[PDB]
């Protein structure tokens, strides 16, 4: 139990200003103004990770840490490891570090009390301002997880000069002690599951060191609302919304439900639409986990259905108070291309910092062909501080769970960005650069060994943003970038119903009619598969008239949230529908035209702009039915339709 | 420059790197040693950070491609080596070979009967042949 | 020794074998110095007269390594009783000095604090002897070894139906067919550290032999290091 | 894939919290409120299914199985928008019944609120994941409520239990094949001020019934019940459900006091004792003056399917008749016989100083004092009489062990001693004693000052700690005359219900090197029977005392550990590499949860290492600590309150010195 790693960490209590509701007002588009406090920005101190021992070049918080908020950086070590965490008190107050369950000598406890200790190693008990120390922590077996139980365990480190007021001042952080072989050699990040450190805590500001109790001599009679105003029932110190909580569907999430709340911070962690499994020797199934002050429980919930669910304590007061952050469960196959390879994103939505010649951003089409088929820059701005970037606009808040990357050649020179990194933004002003789990400040994604071959890099956790900037850093004789960002909608229930992967059976698709090929093949309805390849792989109709339809039976009443259509290629022409409308029935006979909410005339959807361009269209209101017919209205030179329904069933 | 027969002549340090932007291949042939060229290549791109010796405790400063590193002696570690060390024989047995006895916080490697403390103060050496606790060879 | 492996040539030099009047091995021992051997207390009653053989990898044959040594002084703890097997310790000073050679080497005695705070928190010890290969079996003439993992004090007090005193620690498996059996008593329980083996325990007793649900029991040497060093001054 | 159809109609009723239907044809005032409650109707809303006499405000209990899908029919009969929303279901957006910023279309907003008269049948597919595990009880207990206005709507009363069950443990009669009974209690907090009536009142009720006026429940003796308990509140709350004279099993942990919090529910396998009638309650002191006390009747149904399991001869040797002789003397107990000068002076002058009007430290109390014989003439000399304080003598017992607790009452008032691990039978002692009907029914016969009784408990096979519990389980025993007024007097101990062969011949545990009790008895002498005796005998001027004064009333909550304020208790010492067993159990008027922190050390809690140990009132937790790191460390309560922060215990992890075995050896030649 000695051949381990000396985990090196450098935690500095730096000074920042923390406003809890800084992510409530970013989505303020409602006529409600009664469920939020006023003047919620406060001055505090927070543990912040530093990459270097000199405490100059800070370690930025990426996306795996985006949900941390006021917590300190995550400290991790497997069993029997040695942790060296260096404190750099950057505040105007003496702090320290405490620990829970770890093996530490009295030179690393960090808590000062009447223990009658000689002072040659008391310099851990209360680190004085402007100074530094080093806390040595060993993670023995009495601090690891169970055997057999969950894969990790949760502990909470914090400043221990006066914790009852030093935690309200923002000094707190996760300390995870996992089983052997789970954390990483360098990144010191777990590899198996998705971990969500949640701090269900009340940040009563009336107790922090930086409580600006100005003179209240002139003030009206107490309204009994300001007393509770400074209390923020928040998850990770962000009320009413907390970013980063993005998990796939039917996926196991290792929830480290930390809590250092007071004697009345009873929090019944509840996930709307989810059930919690207390892993261990005896696995228990729960819907809500009644969490208690001082607890660090490591549960494992299984995602049920994609959508914007609501993480919340079930105490009624802490619901409208603000401890209810909508967590985002995403579809299981949130690998959907975002349209660069298809045509959903047109050339007018692509910009760049620079470009070389005809290698405009319009060539960011994945697997594009021709002489010029990528976004290329003659010389990478490595010498400059601003490397060239290419930008794409999604026109809406979406989810991007991954990325694809390629290159191109000038018929002899294989040019490709052997590295790059991604910066995302929503308003194209406040920019953030993706970091993921990389050791450095930014995850400089691995590039491609060859220009053509793909290199899929998964943005974990997924990026929720409208604008994406890709800035290559390395190259092979020239940068050359092709990409198709991959992800789904922020609103769930957008998984393909199965027109392409074969989940929806062939016999489920029925046609009003269909044609015959020049040799005998038919455009049968079951051949309406999305992205289907072949001479005859599209659904048609025998007669070109309004009376045609494509009936597909879902065998279960599904909630369709969107639709994507396509077109086909003939021997010497392009075949596709120009306009249509959809019809549906709960029983398969009473077909209804799809109207608007305020219109009595059927919404004639805009059909295929061209053959391959995915003409995605949405359903407001959606289609709560088992049967659906897409009735065409206009088509070019012939009728063809290989559509796909993006919805979820009813449970 | 860049004449037709520049590569045929023997390499010179001034010709390749000082009078021209030399690459890795051209600099190696002048020196013939990988270790020698690596030292010259690190300073070429990002200068010599080790010239001012930023690190402390006589750190063996090493120049790389955009980074600096100094390997320091016992009692002072890290990139800067400006801070001392908690001896803490709990980790890696205080770099000893046998028992530690915690006096004020300096790690005290010890050796029992039939054993002698080493010059560095960390290893133990048997006094005579066939000491305690060893397999016969 | 239920299961385990046979001691190789020079693999277990610290192992000293006790032979009764019939020159039949009945208990093991550990070499502390050129004159002293470490054994268990209850082994003294089994023969009432015995000799110490060292360097023997096989009791039933002579291969030039056996060395039968007479014993000068026998010293054992007074508080030791067979009712509880507490304080099960005994050291034998020989009439003749032990000639250290191939397969004949002594064993260390670590410091009291460092042994408790580091050795008693390692993973696995080492136990060896000439015990039975299975419960109610025959004491094998060959010398076997067994890697007995340490067990926390709280954990191993549960399985044993008899009280584990503070001078005793358990090592073995609550399920597996691995434990020293009858004929191993007085054998070493040494601890490895940087290829240096330190005496940690002496084989005291055990309920059965490698029963599912059970670990072997050993007597903590570190509780009597002052007693051992004082006795080594005899 | 079986499908079911329940019928719930949100018909608010003119409700008095005391039982209105259970009236003797008289008005009994009104005192009513316009609640909004779920009700169960005949199919297709033709008529109603009459409810039980106890269900009160609880809706129709739901029961599904793995695979089986529910379809609940709902149509509001009130004037508000309401929905139905169950915990622990993987429901969909079209039947979630929750209104928040889900970005959902108005079609899926239908479940969010139901307009009065509008109809919606919520389907809840129940897959394998939601169903109980192999280690879980058969029917998992959830709770459903309306999720339109989570605070105001519930306080009207739209609450009902949901019971997802295992695949093959349900009939069509609303019960279980494997269980001979089934009950669904409710411990909910109703705040009328937040209720839709907006009347200024706060109501803690059992099954929607206030102040213990709910009708009793009838069961059979030795009945294999499967209880289901609900906890629900809009403000944070701590339920500690206890079934007096009974022992439950919460997920194969033989708990006695099963504890819940707001918007939580639980399931417990439960085998009744003999015929009798106990008074269920929720031990949390806030709920104790609030009267969450239900009742239960155990009928002697002539069922003889099973009354014994395996009893053998080999275990009769282990059935050691332990003979404890406990008394109860009224003397002066001091939380601070000696005080360090370094301790806080300001707090010493309020809760400790013998002020002219404040008593401070020395109070009159009653305590459990052990003895060795029936004469009670010699106290048992335990080594830790000062270390463990006023905690009662540890009553160690094993399974099948026939204890004989000879309780004695030398005190000045009636008391009792109620265990937490004995299904003790009240029909064992009366033979020819006359009982009067209806006058102050104390659960145990009123032991008048100077009276003695011989309790004869029994650790049946239903009180055996299972494979997932510590060898000895800490279960407090207290005088069950009034749990409030009595534990405040200090009549608290721990009953170490050990497993078989867990005690030696003497009666000491066989797996703990040192046994240590650590009980946080948060006293309140103003809630003791001697509150008047405490003040008058120590106060110089008793004519100026006022119970209303926070400078006096709150100057009497003496938060302690084992009976001493931690600023006035000795520092512990435990030798290195031992296994100290820690006996943790909260008592007193601690309305909150007391989480404690072991500095530098950790323990074992259920095959799992933990550092902070949460504690509910009158629930005991036992952990064992291996002293494994040299130094001087601390035990502290992390709670921020000054009463709950002064609880700081100091202990040293010393290195065990001799051990003087050096001067005792014998020399003999062979
Ligand atoms: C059953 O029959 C029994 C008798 O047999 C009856 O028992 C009574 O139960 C009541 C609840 O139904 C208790 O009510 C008490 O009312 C007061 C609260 O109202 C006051 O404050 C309101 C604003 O307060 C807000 O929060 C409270 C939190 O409880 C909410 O209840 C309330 O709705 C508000 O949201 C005002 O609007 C209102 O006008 C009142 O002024 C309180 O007195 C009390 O709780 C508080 O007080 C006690 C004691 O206070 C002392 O200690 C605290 C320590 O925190 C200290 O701060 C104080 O200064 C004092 O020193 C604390 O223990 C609590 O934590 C609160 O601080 C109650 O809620 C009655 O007490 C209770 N009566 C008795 C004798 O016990 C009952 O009516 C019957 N029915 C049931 C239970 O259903
Ligand atoms: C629900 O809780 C049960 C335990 O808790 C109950 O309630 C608490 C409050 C206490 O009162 C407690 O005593 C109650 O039983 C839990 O397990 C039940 O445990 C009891 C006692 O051990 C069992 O009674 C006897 O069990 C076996 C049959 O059980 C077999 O399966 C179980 C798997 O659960 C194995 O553990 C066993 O080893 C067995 O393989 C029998 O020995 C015996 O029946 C008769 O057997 C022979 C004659 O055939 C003779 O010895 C006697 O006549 C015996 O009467 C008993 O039945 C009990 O079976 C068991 N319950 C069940 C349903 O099996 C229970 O499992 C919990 N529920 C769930 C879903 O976990
Ligand atoms: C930052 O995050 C990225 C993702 O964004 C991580 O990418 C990982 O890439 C590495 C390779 O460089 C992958 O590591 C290996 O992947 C395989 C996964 O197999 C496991 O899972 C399957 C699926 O159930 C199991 O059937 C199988 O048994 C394995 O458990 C394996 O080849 C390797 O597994 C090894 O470790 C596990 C855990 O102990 C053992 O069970 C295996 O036997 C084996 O020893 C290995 O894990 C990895 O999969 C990629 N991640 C993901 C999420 O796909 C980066 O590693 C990460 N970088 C950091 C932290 O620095
Ligand atoms: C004296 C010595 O030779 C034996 C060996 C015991 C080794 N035990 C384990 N677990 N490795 N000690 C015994 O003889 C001491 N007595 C006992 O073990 C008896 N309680 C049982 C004897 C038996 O089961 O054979
Ligand atoms: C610590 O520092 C305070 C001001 O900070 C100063 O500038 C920053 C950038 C750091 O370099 C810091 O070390 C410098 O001192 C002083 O006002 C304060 O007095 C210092 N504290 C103590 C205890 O000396
Ligand atoms: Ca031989
Ligand atoms: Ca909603
Ligand atoms: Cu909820
Ligand atoms: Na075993």
């Amino acid at each position: 139990s000695n051949n381990g790693n000396r985990r090196n960490y450098y935690i500095a209590a730096e000074e920042i200003s923390w406003d809890y509701s800084e992510f409530v007002q970013r989505e303020t588009d409602i006529e409600d103004s009664d469920d939020i406090p006023e003047d919620t920005t406060y001055k505090k101190v927070v543990f912040r990770k530093y990459l270097d021992s000199t405490f100059t070049k800070r370690d930025p918080r990426g996306e795996y840490e985006e949900h941390l908020g006021i917590l300190g950086p995550i400290i991790r070590a497997e069993v029997d490891d040695v942790i060296q965490v260096r404190f750099k008190n950057l505040a105007s107050r003496p702090y320290s570090l405490h620990a829970h369950g770890l093996s530490y000598e009295k030179s690393s406890e960090g808590k000062t009390y009447e223990d009658d200790s000689p002072e040659w190693f008391k310099e851990d008990n209360a680190v004085q301002p402007n100074s530094s120390y080093t806390y040595v922590w060993h993670a023995t077996e009495r601090s690891g997880p169970e055997s057999p139980g969950s894969a990790c365990r949760a502990w909470a480190y914090y400043s221990a000069v006066n914790p009852e007021k030093d935690i309200h001042s923002g000094l707190i952080g996760p300390l995870l002690i996992c089983q052997k072989g789970i954390l990483h050699k360098d990144s010191n990040m777990p590899m198996d599951m998705r971990e969500f450190v949640l701090l269900f805590m009340t940040f009563d500001e009336k107790k922090s060191w930086y409580y600006e109790k100005k003179s209240r001599s002139s003030w009206r009679l107490t309204s009994s609302e300001m007393k509770k105003s400074h209390e923020f029932h928040a998850i990770n110190g962000m009320i009413y919304s907390l970013p980063g909580l993005k998990m796939y569907e039917q996926e196991w999430v290792r929830l480290h439900l930390l809590n250092i709340g007071g004697s009345q911070d009873i929090h019944v962690v509840h996930f709307h639409g989810q059930t919690l499994l207390e892993n261990g020797n005896k696995q228990h199934q729960l819907g809500v986990w009644p969490l208690l002050p001082g607890s660090f429980k490591t549960l494992e919930m299984k995602a049920s259905k994609p959508g914007w669910w609501l993480l919340n304590t079930e105490v009624g007061e802490n619901q409208r108070a603000g401890m209810q952050t909508p967590f985002l469960i995403m579809d299981r196959d949130c690998r959907m291309p975002m349209g660069l390879s298809t045509g959903i994103i047109s050339d007018s939505q692509i910009k760049a910092s620079e470009f070389l010649g005809y290698w405009e951003p319009r060539l960011a089409r994945l697997n594009n062909g021709g002489s010029y088929n990528a976004w290329s820059v003659e010389k990478l701005a490595a010498e400059f501080a601003s490397k060239p970037w290419i930008q794409v606009d999604m026109q809406k808040e979406v989810i991007i769970t991954g990325i694809q990357t390629q290159g191109a050649k000038h018929y002899l020179k294989s040019c490709y960005t052997t590295e790059f990194y991604v910066a995302y933004s929503s308003n194209q002003i406040n920019w953030q650069i993706f970091k993921g789990n990389s050791t450095r400040n930014v995850m400089y994604f691995n590039g491609n060994s060859d220009a053509s071959t793909i290199k899929e890099n998964q943005f974990d956790p997924p990026i929720v943003a409208r604008y994406i900037r890709i800035s290559p850093t390395r190259a092979y004789n020239r940068p050359t970038l092709r990409l198709e960002l991959q992800g789904c909608e922020v609103n769930g229930c957008s998984t393909p119903l199965g027109m392409e992967n074969g989940k929806i059976e062939n016999k489920q698709i029925t046609a009003s009619s269909f044609k015959k090929s020049w040799w005998g093949d038919y455009w049968e309805p079951f051949r309406a598969r999305l992205n289907a390849q072949g001479r005859v792989n599209a659904w048609q109709a025998k007669a070109n008239n309004n009376k045609q339809w494509l009936e597909i039976d879902l065998l279960k009443i599904k909630k369709i949230t969107a639709i994507i259509t396509q077109g086909c290629k003939s021997l010497s022409s392009e075949m596709y529908v120009k306009s249509y409308t959809i019809h549906y029935s709960e029983q398969g006979v009473e077909w209804k035209p799809y109207r608007l909410k305020s219109s009595m005339v059927d919404k004639i959807f805009e059909g295929n702009t061209n053959t391959k361009g995915h003409v995605k269209n949405f359903f407001n209101p959606p289609i709560i039915s088992r049967f659906i017919r897409v009735i065409p209205k206009t088509w070019n030179q012939s009728i063809a339709l290989r559509l796909e329904l993006f919805g979820c069933d009813i449970y | 420059a860049n004449s037709f027969l520049e590569e045929m002549k023997k390499g010179h340090l001034e010709r390749e790197c000082m009078e021209e932007t030399c690459s890795y291949e051209e600099a190696r042939e002048v020196f013939e040693d990988s270790d020698k060229t690596n030292e010259f290549w690190n300073k070429y791109k990002d200068g010599d950070q080790c010239e001012t010796s930023p690190c402390q405790n006589q750190g063996k400063c090493k120049d790389g491609l955009g980074e600096y590193t100094c390997t320091c002696l016992e009692g002072f570690e890290g990139k800067n080596c400006e801070l001392f060390t908690r001896k803490l024989c709990r980790a890696f047995n205080g770099d000893c070979d046998q028992f530690c006895k915690r006096v004020q916080s300096s790690v005290v490697c010890s050796c029992a009967r039939g054993y002698t403390l080493a010059d560095n103060g960390k290893a133990c050496i048997p006094t005579g042949p066939y000491p305690c606790g060893k397999q016969t060879l | 020794i239920v299961g385990g492996q046979e001691c190789k040539d020079g693999e277990c030099p610290w192992q000293a074998l006790l032979i009764n009047e019939e020159n039949e091995g009945f208990c093991g021992g550990t070499i502390l110095s050129e004159f002293y051997i470490l054994t268990a207390a209850h082994c003294l009653y089994q023969a009432k007269r015995f000799k110490v053989r060292v360097g023997d990898r096989n009791t039933e044959q002579e291969e030039g390594g056996e060395a039968v040594h007479e014993v000068e002084v026998v010293i054992k703890h007074n508080r030791f009783t067979k009712e509880t097997y507490d304080f099960d310790i005994a050291v034998l000073r020989l009439k003749t000095p032990i000639t250290f050679r191939m397969n004949v080497a002594p064993a260390c005695l670590p410091e009291r604090d460092w042994a408790n705070e580091t050795l008693m928190k390692q993973d696995t010890g080492i136990v060896s002897g000439f015990g039975r290969t299975h419960e109610k079996g025959r004491q094998s003439t060959r010398l076997k070894m067994l890697e007995v993992p340490y067990v926390d004090r709280h954990s191993c007090m549960l399985s044993s139906d008899f009280r584990i005193t503070q001078n005793m620690f358990c090592a073995g498996y609550d399920t597996k067919q691995e434990d020293a059996c009858q004929g191993d008593s007085g054998g070493p329980h040494v601890t490895r550290f940087k290829d240096t083996y330190f005496v940690t325990g002496i084989v005291s007793w055990g309920e059965g032999c490698a029963r599912k649900g059970k670990y072997g029991i050993y007597t903590k040497v570190t509780r009597f290091l002052k007693w051992i060093k004082r006795s080594m001054k005899t | 894939a079986q499908l079911r159809q329940f019928y719930v109609a949100a018909q608010g009723i003119s409700w008095s919290y005391r039982p209105e239907p259970t009236n003797s044809s008289l008005n009994l005032s009104v005192t009513s409120f316009k609640k909004i409650v779920y009700r169960e109707y005949e199919p297709y809303f033709k008529k109603e299914k009459p409810q039980s006499t106890i269900s009160g405000l609880l809706g129709p209990t739901l029961y599904a199985e793995v695979g089986d899908i529910i379809k609940v029919h709902f149509k509001n009969k009130a004037d508000k928008p309401l929905s139905i929303h169950p915990q622990g279901i993987r429901y969909s957006k079209l039947s979630e019944g929750a209104s928040y910023l889900d970005h959902t279309f108005p079609a899926e907003k239908m479940d969010d609120a139901v307009a009065p008269g509008r109809e919606y049948t919520y389907e809840w597919s129940i897959s394998e994941d939601s169903g109980p595990t192999h280690d879980d009880p058969p029917c998992l207990t959830h709770i459903y409520y309306s999720h339109e206005n989570l605070i105001e709507d519930f306080n009207s009363g739209l609450i009902g239990p949901l019971l997802i069950c295992k695949k093959g443990t349900l009939t069509e009669g609303g019960t279980q094949k494997t269980f001979d009974k089934q009950i669904v209690l409710l411990f909910a907090v109703f705040d009328e001020s937040k209720s839709w009536s907006q009347s200024s009142s706060l109501m803690y009720t059992v099954n929607g019934y206030v102040n213990g006026t709910m009708p009793d429940i009838t069961v059979c003796a030795h009945d294999h019940i499967s209880w289901h308990l609900l906890g629900m509140s809009s403000g944070p709350e701590l339920f500690s459900i206890h079934f007096n004279g009974q022992v439950l099993e919460q997920n194969h942990h033989k708990v006695s006091a099963i504890t819940l919090v707001s918007a939580t529910s639980t399931t417990a396998n439960m085998t009744v004792g003999p015929e009798g009638k106990w008074i269920i309650s929720s031990l949390t002191p806030k709920h104790l003056q609030a009267g969450m006390q239900a009742y239960i009747d155990i009928k002697n149904c002539p069922k003889k399917t099973r009354n014994l399991k395996k009893i053998t001869r080999e275990q009769r040797r282990h059935m050691k008749r332990w003979e404890y002789f406990i008394a109860a003397e009224e003397v002066i107990w001091d939380y601070a016989p000696v005080i360090p000068a370094n301790m806080d002076k300001k707090y010493r002058s309020q809760h400790l100083d013998n002020f002219s009007n404040q008593i401070g430290k020395h109070y009159k109390k009653v305590m459990y004092t052990q003895y060795e014989d029936e004469s009670f003439t010699k106290h048992t000399v335990n080594p830790n009489m000062k270390e463990d304080g006023i905690l009662g003598p540890i009553i160690r017992a094993q399974v099948r062990d026939t204890l004989k607790i000879v309780f004695k009452n030398m005190a000045s008032r009636p008391y009792s001693i109620y265990p937490h691990g004995v299904t003790f039978s009240p029909y064992e002692d009366e033979v020819n004693s006359s009982f009067t009907s209806g006058r102050n029914n104390t659960m145990i016969r009123a032991v008048q000052p100077g009276e003695t009784y011989t309790y004869k408990w029994n650790i049946l096979e239903f009180d055996e700690p299972t494979e997932n519990d510590a060898q000895c389980l800490t279960r407090p025993y207290y005088s069950d005359v009034d749990i409030m007024r009595d534990i405040a007097s200090g009549l608290i101990g721990l009953l170490l219900i050990c497993k078989s062969r867990s005690l030696d011949r003497r009666g000491i545990q066989r797996a703990a090197d040192i046994e240590q009790q650590a009980v946080f008895a948060v006293f309140d002498e103003n809630k003791s029977w001697y509150l008047e005796d405490n003040i008058n005998k120590f106060c110089e001027n008793p004519d100026e005392v006022k119970r209303d004064d926070p400078k006096f009333y709150e100057s009497n909550i003496m938060s302690t550990i084992n009976g001493y304020v931690p600023e006035s208790i000795t520092t512990l010492g435990f030798c290195f590499d031992d296994t100290v067993q820690w006996h943790f159990c909260s008592v007193g008027t601690q309305n909150e949860i007391l989480t404690i922190h072991f500095t530098g050390h950790s323990f074992i809690y259920g095959k799992r290492h933990e550092d902070t140990l949460t504690l509910f009132p009158m629930r005991g937790e036992s952990v064992t600590v291996t002293m494994d790191n040299v130094g001087t460390w601390m035990l502290t309560s992390m709670n921020s309150s000054p009463r709950s922060k002064k609880l700081r215990l100091k202990f040293r992890d010393v290195k065990c010195i001799p051990d003087d075995d050096e001067d005792s050896y014998e020399i003999f030649e062979p």
